[PDB]
């Protein structure tokens, strides 16, 4: 790399990640092409700005397409750009979606759990509690253990909607990694075994 | 029905039915359809008009056979005329026909091409105080659209939008297949825009018809839309759909897009056809891509494809635009080798080879056995002969071929052209005309446009017109051709020239370097650089790349135009730019006729 080579690049990413920031997916678009008519080839960080841009401004759809164009350009992922498409989907309540990037970044030999505890708040947050109990256990059952306070919520989140079904899953698997449930998880679960008419 | 199928003769038929009758038990309609049908297959217009009388002073209502049959018993004869008596006598009589009775007759009309019949029998249908339906507009429409009376189609749809008549999507089809046909591509996409607000559902014709209006005229912004459009409503868009937006975005030279669109349809499962291989291969030979040429090609054989015609007319020109000029004969040279049947294309295609490389005896065996065939070879390979004689400075074969144009009887494109070339149409009032040849040739889309327009260029720049040729730019540009030659901004100010002939290049470069100077007279801010691209595909990572004799062609007219203020690219093979601090230091070209 010369310096010249240097110089410009800076100056092409300044503006690319001042419009990614400013969640201009177009104008993204439009110094990525600059960058191919000077001749500069666009690394894992120029459609980092791209996907981060369009995921900024709620677009599922063009976000999924700025992914396909890096890996069409040949560029590898970074984790952090799969981890913003990942809390995407998990924002607008696409588990499938959510769960198919988390496959991409293993087959990148990322680690996933930090992703996968992002996409299940998401899901929770967003009142999809339904699709974030499947890919909770998911995630628990094939292995990863979750953090303490995402344990929490999910016990939680379950028995104030009258889950025990999956309450119970859940904190049989919080046992299994290694974290002993407590008189809160317990107090969850009562919630709504009290309820059953049976004593 | 086993006389009538046993080949009874028809006043059997009558007299057996005579027999019916007289029974005492009540006729039915069934008997008459046979009245009628067996007089369609003899042909017998009067007997069926008997037969029709008869059941109209019987009392009982006509069924769409009756009407069919009547329909073929007089358009055999072609007396469908009396068929509309035939109405119009019922229609005093107290029994109103039904629109499938106006609708078949409109139908044997339009494929007969009556315009003036099918006209008379919708008054006569507006008279009888019926409303006509969706098949009766959608009839008209198609019969109007095969006659190119574009103007009457407009009029037709308005006024059944007007006449409370909610338009179905088989309507939209027709339009949409009509106005692509003729070339209004921004009215099909307008047709979509309207459609879609009277909340009417598109279906997969709809989505592929305008897809292939989009990659035809190459405006891949509606193209995005559509597939975006299909995704968020999640219907799976065809193998054919995808094909047409792979298709808009090689005509606007964006082939990123094009090749993640390639890729999507295996991601969906639409796999491509080999019409989506032919997409690729023209979009790739345009820029001179061969080594993307040849993937598509070693993938070819692999996917059970055999090598048409289509295919060797893209590995010639891809070669040829790439300068390999040894491999692009040798195609031809293998082709003839595998049979198959060299089109005019092909032969358009091989001759701009040996135009490129100053070839004046090779072009003239190439031209005379073009004509040879009586084939009129088209205004393109005019304008490629002016171009090798242009470069040999060879005048009396210029001018012995611009007679030829001059005249030209039989098409009118070859004479504007020829004579615009000369200078007499350079009027205000006498550029009309010419604008009105670039106008209906603005139809066939962006991929004969940018053929056209490269052999024109060429020919002006060889003939001195250096002048003419900025003008003939511009006029391109305004019509969409060439959408990648200018960028302008802040960061980049970029002239593409890898889809250009050389004398095209050169035309782009003069007016590039001349509006470099003038933000430089002001003060317009500076970009940070001034590139010019000559190369733009996989080639650029190669020191091939600046061995092209495109890259060499744009730097050796850059360096004695602004001495020595445009460098390559330590970066990049295909790239000739020039820092903003020597931007500083820097008309510069003179545009004149010869």
């Amino acid at each position: 790399v010369s310096a010249l080579e240097r110089s410009l690049r800076l100056t092409f990413m300044d503006e690319l990640m001042e419009r990614a920031r400013n969640r201009d997916p177009s104008g993204v678009s439009e110094v990525i092409y600059d960058m191919i008519a000077a001749g500069l080839s666009p690394g894992p960080r120029s459609f980092h700005g791209l996907v981060v841009a369009h995921a900024l401004n709620g677009d599922e759809q063009g976000a999924m397409h700025s992914l396909r164009k890096e890996l069409g350009a040949g560029q590898r992922p970074l984790p952090e750009t799969m981890i913003a498409l990942v809390r995407l989907s998990g924002s607008k309540g696409n588990a499938q979606r959510g769960l198919e990037l988390l496959a991409a970044m293993e087959k990148l030999n990322y680690d996933i759990r930090q992703a996968w505890l992002i996409l299940v708040e998401e899901l929770v947050r967003t009142n999809h509690l339904e699709e974030a109990n499947k890919v909770f256990l998911k995630g628990a059952r094939g292995g990863m253990r979750a953090t303490d306070q995402l344990y929490d919520l999910m016990i939680e989140e379950d028995c104030k909607a009258g889950d025990h079904s999956n309450a119970l899953d859940i904190s049989y698997e919080m046992e299994a990694a290694g974290r002993f449930a407590t008189t809160f998880h317990f107090n969850c679960l009562l919630s709504v075994q009290a309820t059953c008419g049976i004593p | 029905n086993a006389c009538a199928r046993g080949g009874l003769d028809w006043e059997g038929l009558l007299g057996l039915f005579a027999e019916m009758r007289h029974e005492g038990i009540q006729p039915d309609i069934v008997t008459y359809n046979t009245l009628l049908s067996a007089c369609a297959i003899r042909g017998l217009g009067d007997e069926a008009e008997m037969v029709f009388r008869t059941m109209n002073d019987g009392g009982i209502v006509p069924d769409l056979t009756t009407y069919s049959h009547l329909v073929e018993t007089f358009g055999k004869l072609g007396r469908l005329e009396k068929v509309s008596d035939l109405l119009s006598e019922m229609a005093s009589g107290g029994s109103l026909p039904d629109i499938t009775s106006y609708n078949v007759l409109l139908e044997a009309y339009a494929k007969s091409g009556s315009i003036k019949e099918a006209m008379g029998v919708f008054h006569q249908m507006q008279a009888a105080g019926c409303s006509p339906n969706a098949n009766t507009y959608s009839v008209l429409l198609n019969l109007f659209g095969q006659n190119g009376r574009y103007d009457d189609v407009r009029q037709l749809f308005l006024e059944m939008k007007s006449s409370n008549t909610d338009p179905d999507a088989a309507t939209y089809n027709i339009l949409i297949d009509v106005f692509g046909e003729g070339g209004y591509f921004k009215e099909v996409v307008t047709l979509f825009h309207d459609m879609v607000e009277e909340n009417i559902e598109p279906d997969m014709e709809t989505y592929e018809g305008i897809i292939f209006a989009c990659g035809k005229g190459g405006l891949h912004e509606d193209a995005r839309k559509i597939l975006q459009y299909m995704t968020a409503k999640d219907v799976v868009p065809s193998s054919k759909a995808y094909t047409g937006v792979i298709e808009a975005f090689g005509q606007a030279a964006l082939y990123e897009e094009a090749l993640v669109a390639f890729n999507t349809m295996h991601e969906v499962g639409s796999n491509p056809s080999i019409e989506t291989f032919h997409s690729l291969l023209y979009s790739f030979a345009r820029g001179g891509l061969f080594k993307e040429s040849e993937v598509i090609l070693s993938r070819l054989v692999n996917s059970g494809i055999p090598r048409n015609r289509d295919t060797f007319n893209a590995t010639i020109e891809a070669y040829k635009q790439g300068g390999k000029f040894e491999e692009a004969v040798k195609t031809y040279v293998d082709m003839e080798k595998s049979r198959c049947d060299p089109d005019e294309r092909t032969l358009e295609a091989v001759l701009s080879v040996y135009s490129c490389a100053r070839l004046v005896d090779e072009c003239r065996e190439q031209f005379e056995e073009m004509k040879a065939s009586d084939i009129l070879p088209s205004i393109m390979c005019y304008c490629m002969m002016l171009s090798v004689y242009g470069k040999t400075e060879s005048w009396d074969d210029v001018n012995e071929l611009l007679e030829e144009m001059l005249s030209n009887r039989v098409s009118n494109i070859h004479q504007v052209i020829g004579q615009m070339i000369k200078g007499n149409y350079d009027d205000d009032s006498n550029w009309q005309i010419v604008e009105y040849v670039l106008d209906k040739l603005n139809s066939e889309g962006c991929g004969l446009g940018i053929r056209f327009y490269n052999a024109l260029l060429d020919a002006l720049w060889w003939l001195g017109q250096k002048e003419r040729a900025a003008r003939v730019l511009n006029e391109a540009t305004k019509r969409g051709i060439f959408p990648e030659l200018f960028r302008k901004n802040k960061l980049v100010w970029s002239v593409d020239v890898h889809r250009m002939s050389e004398g095209g290049m050169y035309t782009a470069l003069s007016v590039w370097l001349n509006d470099l100077s003038d933000i430089l007279v002001k003060g317009q801010d500076l970009p940070q650089l001034a590139v010019v691209v000559s190369v733009r595909g996989q080639l650029e990572k190669s020191s091939a790349a600046r061995e092209s004799p495109i890259t060499r062609a744009a730097f050796s007219f850059l360096q004695d135009h602004v001495s020595s203020s445009f460098s390559f690219t330590g970066w990049n093979g295909g790239r000739i730019m020039c820092q903003r601090s020597q931007l500083k230091q820097l008309n510069i070209v003179a545009l004149t006729n010869s």
